[PDB]
RNA sequence: AGCCAGGAUGUUGGCUUAGAAGCAGCCAUCAUUUAAAGAAAGCGUAAUAGCUCACUGGUCGAGUCGGCCUGCGCGGAAGAU
C-alpha cells in the first residue's frame, strides 16, 4: 500500500471504503492504485 | 428500506428457539445459532420472518439488516449446502481426503497436514480439485482462504492455490 | 523420481502433439518415492534395484499384487502389436496361439526398419533404477550395422544406380568424416566411425569428394577422453583418423580403385553474428 | 436473426482467397475451417470483376455449424469506385470535386432493392448525399 | 442497484491503407429503423475474436441522485532520563 496525502479517485473503478479510519482505495486489477493515507 | 422491503420466509424442516436476543436454529444438518446484537426486534410472525430495529440504536438498520441478510443463508445453508472448490495449479501438487485432513503438497521440504473442524466434510476428486461442504456460510470461506493465503496465485505464471470461480490476472515477463 | 512424472501421461500424450503411435513396455510401480519396480510386459517381471547402493541387484520377481489389472489391460496391447505389425500374426491373435517373449519381438524389430512405433521406458538414471536394464532392449529393438542397409555408394555423375555394399570385412574400404575436433599436440583430430571394411596402420586414405590427398597416421581411440592408440581398426569401430591435410564435412575416407561417395546434404546456416575485437595490437597477429 | 452469442458483418474484396489477418478473427471466433467459407462464396464470385469490397456477415449456430447471408456490396464503395480513387475524404467541406447525379444513386439502389429489407432508396438518398459531402464531392442533376 | 438482456446494424469509416479495420492520431462528426444503439470510453490487442458503457427493451415495484453553502469531526500529526 502506498501512502500520499492524498487520495484521489483515480481508477475507472475505484471502491472507496474507511477501514479502519484511514482511507485506502480498491481498485479491481490495477494494484498500483492504492493509496493509504488522507 | 430495501432491507425492511426484504423478509426471509422459514420452511418447515428447520426450527426456531426465540428466547428473545439468543436464537439457536434447531436445522437439518447442524445447529446454526447467531447471538446477535440489541439493535434488534425478532418476530417469527406467522410463517415468514419480519424484524425490527429498536429505538436508541436508530443505526441498528444497519445491524439488523446483517441479521435479515444472516438467518435467510442459515436456514438454506444448513439444509442445501455450498459447494466450494478450489483448484490447485501447482507443479507436483496434490490434494487428497482423508476423515476430516487435507494434505498439502505445497513444494516444502516437509508435508503439511492441517486438521480442519466440525461443519466440514471435505472431499478431494482429484489432486488438483478439492470439495468443501459445510453449513455456515463464513467456515465455508475461513477454512477455504486459509489454504489460499498458503500460496496465493502467482502473477507470473498462474501458479499457486485459487477458487473454482476466482480469474487471476496473470502478466508477462517483458524484459528477460 | 520426481513429483507430477505421470509415464502413462507422456506416452498417451505423443499420440496427440507428436501424432506418432507409441505402444510403451516397461511400466511402473511404486509412488515415485517408495519406487523399485519397473514393469517390463513381455516377461511380465518386476525388477528389484539397489537399496542405494550403485550397482549390485537385477532381482526378477512376478508382477505384484498392487498392479495385477494394470499389467492385464496393458499387456494385451502388447500382443495387439505384431498382429497389425505382420499379417501373419493377425490370425492368431484372434485364434488364441500362445504369443510368447521370443515370438513378439521377430515382428517388432521388422517394425524399426519402417519406424512407426518407438519403445519406451520409464526409470531413473540418477538413482540406479532402470538403466541395468535398458541395455537389453538395445540389441532387440535397436539396429546394428550389419543388419540395416549398409554402405551405398552410388556413383560420381555417369548414371544413378545406388549398390547396396557389403556389412562385412569383404568389401573395398569405406567410412565418413565428422566430429573433427583440434588438439595441441598433433593439430586436426577426427571422431570417425568406419562402417565396414578393415584398415590397415599406415594408408593413402584420400577425400574423393574435393581432390586431395592424405595419408594414415597414428589413429587414437579413446574413453572419450583418454588416449589410447588404434593400431588396426575393425569393421564398426570409433575412432580418430588422424593426419588429414584436409577433411570437410562428411566426405570419404576411402581407398582408390573402390566406390565413392559425394554427398553433403543441409549445410546450415550460423545465423546470430557478433564481432570479436583483439585487446592489444599484439593479439590481432593472432 | 440470432442473440449475443455471434454476429459481426465483415468481409472485403473477395479476390483474395486467404482470410486476411484482421478479417481472420471474424473467422476465429467460433471454430470454423476456413477451407469452407472459401469453398462456399466462389460459385457466386465468379459472376463479378473484383475489386471492390463485397460484405458478408457471420452467425452461428450450436455444434461446429455456422451460417452466412450474401448482399451486394455497399453504395459507400460504389461512390469512390466510378470516382477513381478510394479515398477522397482528406477535407470534407473545403473540397469540391466530382459529380454524379441521383440517377447513379437509386440504379445503385435498385440492386440494393432487390437484396435487402433495410437501405431503402429515398432514406439513404441523403446518405449517399451524406457520404458525397464527407468526401468532399459535388451533386447536382 | 442486480439476474435474464439485444449490445438493432449501413462501414472497410478514410487518410498513408503495411494494421494505423469504432479501440494510434488529425478533419468530418450522416445516419438507412429510431419502444434499444454512437461514424464511439477502456480493457482483449499488430488487427480483431472475448468483456462493457451506451437505452436498461423486459422484471422489482418504491424513493433516489450529483453538486453549492454552513455546524462540527477523521486523516495530514515523527524525537530525544
Amino acid at each position: 500500500m502506498k501512502v500520499r496525502a492524498s487520495v484521489k479517485k483515480l481508477c475507472r473503478n475505484c471502491k472507496i471504503v474507511k477501514r479502519d479510519g484511514v482511507i485506502r482505495v480498491i481498485c479491481s486489477a490495477e494494484p498500483k492504485h492504492k493509496q493509504r493515507q488522507g | 428500506s430495501r432491507v425492511a422491503k426484504a423478509p426471509v420466509v422459514v420452511p418447515a424442516g428447520v426450527d426456531v428457539k426465540i428466547n428473545g436476543q439468543v436464537i439457536t436454529i434447531k436445522g437439518k444438518n447442524g445447529e446454526l445459532t447467531r447471538t446477535l446484537n440489541d439493535a434488534v426486534e425478532v418476530k417469527h410472525a406467522d410463517n415468514t420472518l419480519t424484524f425490527g430495529p429498536r429505538d436508541g440504536y436508530a443505526d441498528g438498520w444497519a445491524q439488523a439488516g446483517t441479521a435479515r441478510a444472516l438467518l435467510n443463508s442459515m436456514v438454506i445453508g444448513v439444509t442445501e449446502g455450498f459447494t466450494k472448490k478450489l483448484q490447485l495449479v501447482g507443479v507436483g501438487y496434490r490434494a487428497a481426503v482423508k476423515g476430516n485432513v487435507i494434505n498439502l503438497s505445497l513444494g516444502f521440504s516437509h508435508p503439511v497436514d492441517h486438521q480442519l473442524p466440525a461443519g466440514i466434510t471435505a472431499e478431494c476428486p482429484t489432486q488438483t480439485e478439492i470439495v468443501l461442504k459445510g453449513a455456515d456460510k463464513q467456515v465455508i470461506g475461513q477454512v477455504a482462504a486459509d489454504l489460499r493465503a498458503y500460496r496465493r496465485p502467482e502473477p507470473y505464471k498462474g501458479k499457486g492455490v485459487r477458487y473454482a470461480d476466482e480469474v487471476v490476472r496473470t502478466k508477462e515477463a517483458k524484459k528477460k | 523420481d520426481r513429483m507430477g512424472a505421470n509415464f502413462l501421461k507422456v506416452v498417451n500424450q505423443i499420440k496427440t502433439r507428436l501424432g506418432a503411435n507409441p505402444v510403451p513396455l516397461q511400466l511402473a510401480i511404486g509412488a515415485e518415492e517408495h519406487f523399485t519396480g519397473v514393469v517390463d510386459l513381455v516377461k511380465m517381471k518386476a525388477i528389484n534395484w539397489n537399496d542405494a547402493d550403485q550397482g549390485v541387484t537385477f532381482e526378477y520377481e512376478d508382477i505384484p499384487a498392487d498392479m495385477v489389472e494394470l499389467a492385464n489391460e496393458w499387456h494385451q496391447n502388447l500382443i495387439e502389436s505384431a498382429a497389425e505389425a505382420s499379417e501373419e500374426l493377425m490370425e492368431k491373435y484372434l485364434g488364441g496361439e500362445e504369443l510368447t517373449e521370443a515370438e513378439i519381438k521377430g515382428a517388432l524389430r521388422q517394425r524399426v526398419l519402417n519406424n512407426e512405433i518407438i519403445l519406451v521406458t520409464c526409470g531413473s538414471a540418477f538413482k540406479n533404477k532402470g538403466v541395468q536394464a535398458m541395455l537389453d532392449a538395445v540389441i532387440d529393438y535397436l539396429p546394428s550395422p550389419v543388419d540395416v542397409p549398409a554402405i551405398n555408394g552410388i556413383l560420381d555423375d555417369g548414371k544413378d544406380t545406388p549398390a547396396e555394399r557389403h556389412a562385412s570385412d569383404d568389401e573395398p574400404f569405406s567410412a565418413l568424416a565428422f566430429k573433427i575436433a583440434t588438439d595441441p599436440f598433433v593439430g586436426n583430430l577426427t571422431f570417425f566411425r568406419v562402417y565396414s571394411g578393415v584398415v590397415n596402420s599406415g594408408d593413402t586414405v584420400l577425400n574423393s569428394v574435393k581432390a586431395a590427398r592424405e595419408r594414415f597416421g597414428r589413429i587414437v581411440q579413446m574413453h572419450a577422453n583418454k588416449r589410447e592408440e588404434i593400431k588396426e581398426v575393425r569393421a564398426g569401430d570409433i575412432a580418430a583418423a588422424i593426419g588429414l591435410k584436409d577433411v570437410t564435412t562428411g566426405d570419404t575416407l576411402c581407398d582408390p580403385d573402390a566406390p565413392i561417395i559425394l554427398e553433403r546434404m543441409e549445410f546450415p546456416e550460423p545465423v546470430i553474428s557478433i564481432a570479436v575485437e583483439p585487446k592489444t595490437k599484439a593479439d590481432q597477429e593472432k | 436473426a440470432k442473440k449475443v452469442q455471434a454476429y459481426v458483418k465483415l468481409q472485403v474484396a473477395a479476390g483474395m482467397a486467404n482470410p486476411s489477418p484482421p478479417v481472420g478473427p471474424a473467422l476465429g471466433q467460433q471454430g470454423v475451417n476456413i477451407m469452407e467459407f472459401c469453398k462456399a462464396f466462389n460459385a457466386k464470385t465468379d459472376s463479378i470483376e473484383k475489386g471492390l469490397p463485397i460484405p458478408v456477415v457471420i452467425t452461428v449456430y450450436a455444434d461446429r455449424s455456422f451460417t452466412f447471408v450474401t448482399k451486394t456490396p455497399p453504395a459507400a464503395v460504389l461512390l469512390k469506385k466510378a470516382a477513381g480513387i478510394k479515398s477522397g475524404s482528406g477535407k470534407p467541406n473545403k473540397d469540391k470535386v466530382g459529380k454524379i447525379s441521383r440517377a447513379q444513386l437509386q440504379e445503385i439502389a435498385q440492386t440494393k432493392a432487390a437484396d435487402m429489407t433495410g437501405a431503402d432508396i429515398e432514406a439513404m438518398t441523403r446518405s449517399i448525399e451524406g457520404t458525397a459531402r464527407s468526401m468532399g464531392l459535388v451533386v447536382e442533376d
